[PDB]
């Protein structure tokens, strides 16, 4: 019913910078808006209640301000820990409604992915499967391209990728690319190569191994 | 008659001064005198800095309606008063809490009313006050000191609050059933279904006698008898140092148990007291609070000692005929 | 003291219903509304409804009026949500929470369940295969664990029964076909690994599958 229009949908800031999230209620909600910080895997954690009161145990840097329809949430100095989605919630009149969150992300010095590749295990080859795993760890920014070469020939089918969330500690991203051939298909090639196109090096980071 | 219970009105100088938690009954009553409880409420819920009741304290709070029998007895506890003493809860109004028409809301920073199922207070943040309808808080430079006179506080209702005698649920269900009988055309009161009427008016101002008996909702009354019994229990006395103000919880527990302090007639009668040869060079003195006693409501052929007894404006919907 | 304990992960076929439960403890259950909020993967929260534990009275987000039935058992301090007519769009984390002003303690409180995960799918629950990743050397060394072909979520990978937690990257399980594959890497000093055994421990509760794989060297 009461729409909470939360801007911006995204922040990119450096540790130390001030962050201000705004939430405009489509109608007056008194001071009854709460500000939640939500980190991945966790439930929402209340930071600010009643528009402008820090919930107990909340660092000084988190503040909120507002009454009526204009609410501002502020991290006066973003710390790397503060990677999360932030959202206002109106709890003035039911149904209580949430701001569309704000993904806060930390702008940070660049970093090459430490890449490493991993042939199938003896246990997987026994079951007729052959996954070739490639970890690209602790890079920045999140933009990274991974290419799988089988003996120099690129490959796309059977390529599963996952990306970690930005790191709370070092503000870096990390990615895992898996290539599952069959065993038979795997035994009849020798070079399996993981190819990392990233902003840091000019030439794609590459690591590989050889064995049928 | 409606002066302070124990403490002349405050003259706060810092709107940022902390409100201390006081254990002593005479301490808490002194806060209630200085409207420190309402100021506390406002700080807690309303983004309010400072105090209300500057200079005038509790004796000068506005009331709706302004003729107000119970405010004359300073020792009669309004909902906010009981809330400070832990006897009920004045909750923060949210969107589903109806502001009754009638009161002069304009410029008010806090108002509260009994509702059908509880007690609801509306606050305003620092430097704001209420519009004339009371729907909105808006800028008010007239409140920027954060030390506001008592007339920025509005207590809706001729209401009196006291320790109840709990009643079994079946009794309340019978009172409830009598109340419905006396008001067959009231459907919802303050949003709470009271009678079953497929077909009802917009919520209308509803002035009604009522008692809170500690169940799901108040029981409203038309024909009912009330009786005020002076009970002289220790809640009816206040212990002070006549200049240094109220006494500690230890000091006041002494006076109300040991009978070694000073005291007016009723207190020496009921707790004993020592006049002459003051053992302590700074002894305390307890006196009876100005109130007619505890109200016992007779209703539906029953006698009740309720939490609150009041006549006040609520919002009721009316059945379509 | 205060705890909202939610019932465990749930996997139901579409069209089925599911009862999620939240046991409140550490506070007076009836003094505080219970709220249910749905959160889909990577989305913001959806407020589902509130239930008054005194009444069983409820206010709903209209989008859920027919999806969920809210009830409360005062006798066990349990709020339940009955989600019916389940489709894949009901897969999400469901939180119970109470928040508001605690008028007893005279402080605001905001308490959340641990979340309960619902997977709406007719895919068969499936134990994973778990594969060591030895790096077949330099200043550090990165190991790995492949947890492959399990359904449904969740899976808990720990390194060295959780004693190895720094330098760890467990990657979001990826769904493909109706099997999940999960990856975890762990970076340790080069003098640490071949000499000190590293083992990924992987638990897939749906299949009661607990397995440890020591990353023996190549
Ligand atoms: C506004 O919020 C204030 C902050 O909570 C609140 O003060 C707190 O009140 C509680 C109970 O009234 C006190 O709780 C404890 O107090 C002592 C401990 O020192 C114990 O003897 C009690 O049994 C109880 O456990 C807090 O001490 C008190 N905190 C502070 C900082 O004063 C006000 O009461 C609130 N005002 C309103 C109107 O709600
Ligand atoms: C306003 O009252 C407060 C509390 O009595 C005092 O101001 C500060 O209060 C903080 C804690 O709230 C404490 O650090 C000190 O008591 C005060 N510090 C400072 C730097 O002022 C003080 O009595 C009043 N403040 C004034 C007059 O400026």
């Amino acid at each position: 019913d009461v729409v909470m229009t939360q801007t911006p949908k995204f922040l990119l800031v450096s540790a130390g910078d001030r962050v201000t999230i705004t939430c405009k209620a489509s109608q007056s909600v008194s001071n009854d808006v709460a500000w939640y910080q939500q980190k991945p895997g966790q439930s929402p954690k209340l930071l600010i209640y009643y528009a402008s009161y820090r919930y107990t145990g909340v660092p000084d840097r988190f503040t909120g301000s507002g009454y009526g329809t204009d609410f501002t949430f502020t991290i006066s100095a973003v710390q790397a820990e503060d990677l999360a989605v932030y959202f206002c919630q109106q709890n003035y009149n039911s149904p209580y409604t949430f701001g569309g969150g704000t993904k806060l992300e930390i702008k940070r010095a660049d970093a090459a992915p430490t890449v490493s590749i991993f042939p199938p295990s003896s246990e997987q080859l026994t079951s007729g499967g052959a996954s070739v795993v490639c970890f690209l760890n602790n890079f920045y920014p999140k933009d990274i391209n991974v290419k799988w070469k089988i003996d120099g020939s690129e490959r796309q089918n059977g390529v599963l990728n996952s990306w970690t969330d930005q790191d709370s500690k070092d503000s870096t991203y990390s990615m895992s690319s898996t290539l599952t051939l069959t065993k038979d298909e795997y035994e009849r090639h020798n070079s399996y190569t993981c190819e990392a196109t990233h902003k840091t090096s000019t030439s794609p980071i590459v690591k590989s191994f050889n064995r049928g | 008659d409606s002066g302070p219970i124990i403490c002349a009105g405050p003259i706060h100088s810092n709107k940022s001064a902390d409100i201390p938690h006081l254990l002593g009954y005479s301490e808490k009553i002194c806060q209630i005198d200085r409207l420190i409880h309402v100021s506390s409420w406002l700080r807690n819920h309303s983004q309010f800095q400072g105090y209300v009741g500057q200079r005038g304290g509790r004796s000068q709070v506005s009331y709706y309606p302004a003729e107000n029998s119970y405010s004359r007895w300073s020792g009669l506890l309004s909902p906010c008063d009981a809330d400070w003493l832990g006897m009920l809860v004045v909750k923060k109004a949210k969107g589903s809490d109806m502001i009754v028409p009638g009161p002069s809301y304009k410029g008010k920073v806090f108002f509260e009313r009994p509702t059908f199922d509880g007690y609801v207070g509306w606050g305003c943040g620092s430097g704001k006050s209420r519009t004339e309808s009371g729907e909105l808080c808006s800028s008010d430079s007239g409140t920027s000191s954060g030390l506001l006179p008592s007339n920025r506080v509005l207590w809706i209702g001729d209401v009196a609050c006291q320790p109840m005698t709990p009643i079994p649920e079946e009794t309340f269900l019978e009172l409830k059933s009598f109340s419905q009988s006396e008001f067959p055309d009231i459907c919802k009161i303050d949003g709470i279904v009271f009678n079953q009427c497929e077909g009802e008016s917009l919520p209308q101002p509803f002035d009604v006698a009522w008692m809170d008996v500690g169940h799901s909702h108040k029981i409203i009354m038309r024909e009912h008898k009330t009786k005020w019994v002076q009970e002289s229990s220790s809640k009816d006395f206040v212990c002070y140092k006549e200049g240094t103000g109220p006494c500690s919880e230890s000091e006041e527990k002494t006076c109300k148990t040991s009978g070694s302090c000073r005291g007016d007639m009723q207190f020496c009668k009921v707790a004993g007291c020592e006049h002459g040869e003051e053992a302590s060079e700074a002894k305390c003195r307890c006196s009876l609070v100005h109130k007619p006693g505890e109200v016992v409501v007779s209703y539906g052929g029953m006698r009740v000692r309720p939490k609150c007894y009041g006549f006040s404006r609520m919002m009721a919907t009316l059945e379509v005929n | 003291e205060v705890q909202l304990q939610q019932s465990g992960a749930e996997l139901v076929k579409p069209g089925a219903s599911v009862k999620l439960s939240c046991k409140a403890s550490g506070y007076t259950f009836t003094s505080h509304y219970m709220y249910w909020v749905k959160q889909r993967p990577g989305q913001g929260p959806e407020w589902i409804g509130e239930i008054n534990p005194t009444n069983g009275g409820t206010k709903f987000n209209e989008k859920f009026k027919s999806k969920a039935t809210l009830t409360v058992d005062k006798s066990s301090s349990t709020a339940y949500i009955q989600l019916s007519s389940l489709t894949s769009e009901d897969s999400a984390v469901y939180y119970c929470s109470s928040s508001g002003y605690d008028y007893d303690g005279r402080a605001y409180f905001d308490y959340w369940g641990q979340g309960t995960t619902l997977t709406v799918s007719s895919a068969k629950t499936t134990p994973p295969s778990v594969y060591p990743l030895a790096p077949g050397t330099n200043s550090m060394v990165t190991l790995g664990c492949l947890v492959k072909g399990y359904f449904p979520e969740p899976v808990t990978v720990t390194w060295n029964s959780g004693s190895l937690s720094s330098g760890v990257h467990t990657f979001p399980a990826v769904l493909q076909s109706d099997l999940y594959t999960l990856s975890s890497s762990v970076t340790v000093p080069s003098s640490t690994w071949p000499s000190e055994t590293v083992t990924c421990n992987v638990a897939h509760p749906a299949s009661s599958t607990k397995v440890d794989k020591k990353i023996v060297p190549r």
